[PDB]
């Protein structure tokens, strides 16, 4: 397939070829043009707070070691020995000054440097140039309020610029709340879906909630419960949708601070968020203080998603076109009482974890939609994302980005797939930028 | 067991062994086997309400954890060692049961098929509470759905059972440390 | 069980539970366990003639069904709900046993390897026929052949056993509703 | 591989490259040139007799919904939602006026039309053109005496023409018997064989029966039992073989009405078929009345096979080059007593179903022959189908098609593979026809 | 069993059946079940030293064979029919236990997870040696490691157990004829 | 990938692209340029000593029947029927005058000839040319002191020439000891590694032993035990490494006759080898008699490895780029007492068999190093084999081949990969020879 010419996503992001969820050659191409090019979630400060603390993480299909340095910074390295290529670290988290390979015993520092080689003097003499044998380092590692992302491409925009207009929406919860902590360890489950299926669902799919999650809404008693079985449409002005230049987007459901949490947490949460909102009015204004305590369903392009307020934090780790390893963490506000943090973390897993009853409602949807992308008669068929097209705006006086001023629509799908297509057809960041110079105009046509 | 000598054994596991190696009552192991076989039968036929009514105590903690992989020699990193796949009280189990029975639970049509295999049953009365029965057992759980989806779960269960209403022994705690770190079963949406 | 409340439970499954929840005889569960363990041993070593002679009643119905996947809410479509993978009388079982033992059954060279795991045994005497023993049990059946072929079967078995010649209890009915709709085991050519 | 030039099947169908049973690129090519082009078995009237009745079926690797319309016709549609591509129907059979998608709740009629979209007015307004959003329909659906076939290619010959000379042989049992019913549900088992291995076996392989099925013949006591272990060759004039332009073919074993059925059914069946034959003599002539009660082992090209009289009905559903999902139904004559239909259906499954002891004799043969097609030293090796070559006729005064007047030979393999090669090397039906204008001459050479 | 009639049955297998079909002592099957359940518990928690001390006799032969695939009708080729995956005396088991416990056994970090399922227990005292207990049982052994590695082993075990120091019954012979010829489990580095 | 141009192995064998352990297209290419071209281990005289004795073996992904002929020779044939391609033999070993296919009953002789076809006269008449229908024969089958190798390529050098300089090192144990026997049957286990990972490890990896096998060394008490955990480097002159033109190579650890065998066998073995060495001094000289009782870790290119003295004999049978079927036999000296042969065979399996505690130490090393070769950021990374480079010699007065006069280094990796690259980039043996005309000069540079 010629990725320079093939129209996988139609103009304005209105449709996508179904093959994108099933084609293995395209998956291999995404490794280069999506995963090796863009910012990918690694970890949080809260998981590696002290010097020597490390975790392992996936970046695309690659595995990296992410380590807190003595100077307080974080560096990340391929989890692959520079000698004969054995996997260096076999655990998920720990604290160490270095990593020793179990094959021939080469010792690498937390800073990636090759520090020791067994019997170096007797064997290599002075001929081994250890300075050139450090672990292969992730070029770019940056933080968004404690959330650590990595990028293999030195040419990428800074993480903040990459978040584009989405950053404005995230800041009240990520920054002005006093900060978030990520509660680990994550749940980990393999699903038979393409990574894009859950990514698109979290980025912009409010339409599915009442029907897909009818049973979870009805039996859980959460605040979004009126939606169960499409019994009731949210009122006008119930929310909005947004998207951005580099593909990140989200839905906003006004005031939904208790999120998917069952009735047992609703009063406590609605009290807590409301109280903090009252303080924030004076600091960041009424609109942004309201956004803080509003439910955001967001994907940070390409494969990191979240539900703020619900506190669900996801990584959709790609394995092949119909296989994804789902990592699920809980996010909590640092200044919440510890007992509430604990119950919130359990509730995140209860609803969206490995045995999350909400997340289970989504399985067949994402798995079959992905697997149908391999079927002969569907490969060239068009997945539709036209809901709300022709009613999006850009440059609004209050809400930035390409915005649909309605709670339910496909605005964020269009921006996600516009960026996806721009990357797949480009060889580098400069080409992506050239392909994106009229990004908002394309999205707001008609 | 001496865990200084038996280097691979956790303090918790050594504690649990001690419970059963001591007093052995064949009759208690019998009762325990009946209790678990009947529970598994109710679950297998998806009689989830009957399971709650007959097998589950009002004070239940139903917990399944997933433990992060750490170095065997790790002694400094002290952050949360595990997450809760399940950590349910009775009301939370009831929510999950209602979710299963809801006619808009689309994933339950066509009807799922469950088959459970319970083995290695051990039983011992608690030392302090002569009304608390410790039961250990292992489960293989087979779930089949939608023509060709097949998921098999494997686990050891540390239970506490106590007589409740009517003098019927009911589950007041189940603890499972799930042995696979990354699930290859689509989800863990089964009652182990 | 009330199947109006326990929405997922079939009338048949509710009937079968009732049979065992009532009178419990520990001695009967013992006998049943012995009976099934010996049957599984004979089958595992491929003593198919001995199995027929010692374990199978002349009036046997040996039945394994595969049920078509239908909507949980389906109430109009009323055509044949299942097919018979097995539905054998004694003579038909004998035909299958002769087929297994025939020296021109090429698929049996090199010799197959079977391992059966029987669990969850329950037993109760029938109400009307005090000579009819109901036995329920679950089986994992492992079949290995030809170096790297491995097939594992999982099922619940609803049996009726009755004393026959010599006063030996023999199988007079086995019913299995096979839980996987599409077999991923090459075939179901095993005696469950 | 260049399918326009590559000789996968030699002249006159005399040999085939072993790779055809193992090559995944060729399997993908067959999806286009075999399965998307030809007639494929869907269901029978007896399985969807009433308005609203539906089943799911495979067509190649695609899944379709096959539904009885209110006007009594049958239409078939891809089992894929027109919105984001989720699988619409998850059951195998039922009765409904429509199908609702579990993702966002779009509702489609039994006629494939998009009938309802949740909150359409509030969300889409008047912009959603539901008329253009009907399920993707199978272009061609036709019936052969209650047996329903589908074809994705509008250019295909009518089903009757496609059956060609094979139709004449099928008619006494399919039509003149008063009609057949298909007894469901089918058994379903995955085997590790290429779909062509069982297709070729049923189309023309009488040679294997005495040896492959030695144990089944010896222990079952069926009427073909004299063949066990090649102890006895069938006499001259015991039967014949035929093949046709579009690839369908069969063997005919004269008088074998009880087929593979064990001795417990032989007298009843031989009485029933003989009695009906005596009535049919007067209506269709002695030869065709005899054919009615003769055992036909047939493949309807490409992947539908049957044993008439035995009543075995098979679909070899392709999954990949070494994986096939076998569907097994029973066929019975409508005017048979109900108790006999029931015992016949059980006997079909007993012999050829998931635990069919006859079918089990075939497993290693079909699996290893298929898997060897992947092995390096065998890919370019020649599978032989030359038995009986040079003795076939065409245009016979009594028996139509290319016919070998002997019970055991490879006539039907040659016609099957001639048609296969003509399709694989052609881009459309017109090209197949051009490649087939001397089809019978090629088969009767020497 | 008559192996002239039951063509598929080996002389060895027929001998072993005879042992259990005769005298049946329910109490002995009880003791055997306890013995194997406790052994499996010690192994599952990786208390390998405790296993050696409490479960393994000084005179033990611990043997697992892999038998070459031969024709069912083969009668001329007479070279070594099997190899020993295990054929260990007590000292050799101790070596393997030390290898497991060594802090430089890199493959044991992060810690492995074992779950064993013991079924089909049969027990009979030996005819000649009234102190030798024959125990037969089947095992499913689940080993999980490193996030997504999962290996499941299946086997029948022919044991001899005898009272040792303190009057504690200990394993003096285990024999397993492993049913899969080519292992698909990376290795057989588990105590069956 | 263009194999004529792509530098997969750098000059002098100093590095290899990590993709070589993971790339499936390259694996397919190796089937042609490595496995169909080179000598592959089949069996030993001791396993098929009598006329009619046969075994099955893999050659690459192909399976062959290896049969002792009546005239005492050995011939090998593809295990594939010449009719419709079914696998002929389903067992691993036996004795027969022929093999009958279970599909249609064709009977082949132990000499591969098509001897019988059921009902040939009635069915084929005189038209079947059985002379042209013999099993596809392995072109070349030769013996090295009872060890039988096969080669599909008629153009290959004789086995003795192919062993090149490695033969000189093998002869004291293989020939002058009075001869070896192979003890079967082998253990068989699948590992998730590329075949090259264990091949390279056995050919030249002494560096890994102290660290990888620290636990096995410490708990077993073998004579190499001082190495445990890199506690002690072997002294100077503890051994050497060698490699050869056609890729075979080995390490030599002086005097290590009891090898990996636990203390329970050490005294008996050290006595036996020492006694035979004293006799051999007079026949083959002190150096070669010493080599007899020295531990050789050898790979016979491409995928046959061994530890002499330890008695471990391995075949790394390729399945795909990350899957290898490991066959493990024991080698014993014919004139050893039978009880010692038995205990030695058990000890080989105890240490290196399916439950070999030594072999288990290697699993993660070989599996992860192989699997990392598929990961995006590692495909183009360089596996290093430069240890000892610039200190190798050729044409030494005492030790032949390219030799590193030290126990631990990567000399044999370099020669292994030099030959590998020469084959992968060549279309035939003549091209390999042209690519190898300066083989030793390339290896001894700098
Ligand atoms: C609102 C509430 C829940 C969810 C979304 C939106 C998208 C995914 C899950
Ligand atoms: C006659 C009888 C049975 C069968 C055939 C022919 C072909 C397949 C099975
Ligand atoms: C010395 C001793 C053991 C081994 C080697 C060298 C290479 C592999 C195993
Ligand atoms: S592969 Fe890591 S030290 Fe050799
Ligand atoms: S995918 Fe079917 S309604 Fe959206
Ligand atoms: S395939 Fe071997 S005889 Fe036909
Ligand atoms: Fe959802
Ligand atoms: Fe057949
Ligand atoms: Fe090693």
């Amino acid at each position: 397939m010629n990725y320079n010419n093939k129209i996988l996503v139609s103009e304005s992001g209105l449709s996508q070829k179904h093959l994108i969820h099933g084609d293995e050659e395209l998956f291999q191409h995404e490794l280069k043009t999506i995963f090796a090019r863009n910012w990918l979630f690694l970890t949080h400060d809260s998981l590696i707070p002290a010097p020597g603390d490390y975790v392992t993480a996936k970046m695309g299909i690659d595995e990296v070691i992410v380590s807190r340095q003595n100077d307080g910074s974080i560096r990340a390295f391929l989890n692959v020995c520079r000698h004969r290529g054995k996997t260096l670290v076999s655990v998920e988290a720990g604290n160490a000054k270095g990593f020793v390979c179990s094959y021939h015993g080469w010792g690498f520092g937390s800073n990636g440097e090759l520090q020791s080689v067994p019997f170096e003097k007797d064997l290599y003499g002075e001929s081994l140039n250890k300075k050139c044998l450090g672990l292969k380092e992730v070029a770019r590692v940056e933080s968004f309020h404690g959330f650590i992302y990595g990028c293999f491409d030195q040419e990428a925009p800074p993480l903040m610029d990459y978040l584009g207009d989405a950053a404005w929406y995230l800041e009240p919860m990520f920054k002005h709340s006093g900060g978030l902590e990520l509660v680990g360890p994550p749940g980990k489950v393999v699903i038979k879906a393409n990574w894009k299926a859950p990514a698109e669902n979290f980025v912009g799919d409010a339409y599915h909630v009442g029907w897909t999650h009818a049973s979870s809404l009805r039996s859980g008693e959460s605040i979004f419960s009126s939606l169960a079985g499409n019994a009731a449409l949210p009122p006008e002005g119930a929310g909005l949708q947004m998207t951005s230049k580099y593909g990140s987007g989200m839905g906003v459901l006004w005031d939904g601070y208790s999120g998917v949490h069952s009735a047992d947490l609703v009063p406590e949460l609605m009290a807590f968020g409301g109280a903090k909102q009252e303080r924030l009015n004076k600091e960041i204004g009424d609109v942004r203080a309201r956004i803080y305590r509003s439910h955001l369903n967001c994907t940070v392009f390409p494969n990191n998603s979240m539900l703020t307020c619900s506190g669900v934090f996801k990584v959709w780790n790609p394995i092949d076109a119909n296989t994804t390893e789902v990592w699920t963490y809980a996010i909590v506000e640092k200044d919440m009482p510890e007992d509430l943090k604990r119950r919130l973390a359990d509730s995140v897993q209860r609803t969206f974890g490995p045995a999350g009853f909400w997340e289970s409602d989504d399985n067949d949807n994402m798995e079959t939609a992905s697997q149908n992308g391999k079927k002969y008669q569907s490969r060239d068929s068009d997945l539709l994302s036209n809901l709300g097209f022709g009613e999006d705006v850009y440059g609004d006086a209050v809400y930035p980005g390409v915005v649909g001023k309605s709670a339910i629509g496909e605005t964020s799908y269009r921006g996600f797939y516009r960026a996806y297509q721009a990357h797949v057809s480009s060889s580098n960041w400069a080409e992506f930028e050239h392909a994106s110079s009229t990004w908002h105009t394309e999205l707001t046509k008609t | 067991i001496n865990i200084q000598e038996d280097k691979l054994v956790s303090a918790h596991d050594a504690e649990e062994i001690l419970r059963f190696f001591n007093c052995h009552d064949s009759a208690l192991q019998q009762e325990a086997t009946t209790l678990l076989t009947q529970e598994a039968h109710l679950l297998d036929i998806q009689a989830y309400r009957a399971w709650l009514e007959h097998c589950v105590g009002s004070e239940v903690q139903y917990q399944v954890i997933s433990r992060e992989l750490r170095a065997a020699s790790e002694r400094r990193y002290k952050l949360n060692e595990a997450m809760n796949v399940y950590n349910e009280n009775f009301q939370q189990l009831k929510v999950r049961v209602e979710h299963q029975l809801d006619p808009q639970n689309w994933g339950n049509s066509p009807k799922l098929r469950f088959t459970r295999f319970i083995t290695n049953v051990q039983a011992a009365m608690d030392v302090n509470d002569k009304e608390l029965l410790h039961i250990r057992s292992n489960v293989i759980l087979h779930r089949a759905r939608r023509g060709n989806q097949v998921d098999v779960f494997y686990a050891a269960r540390e239970d506490k059972w106590k007589r409740g209403e009517g003098g019927v022994r009911k589950l007041v705690q189940r603890f499972v440390d799930y042995p696979e770190r990354i699930l290859q079963t689509h989800n863990l949406m089964v009652f182990l």
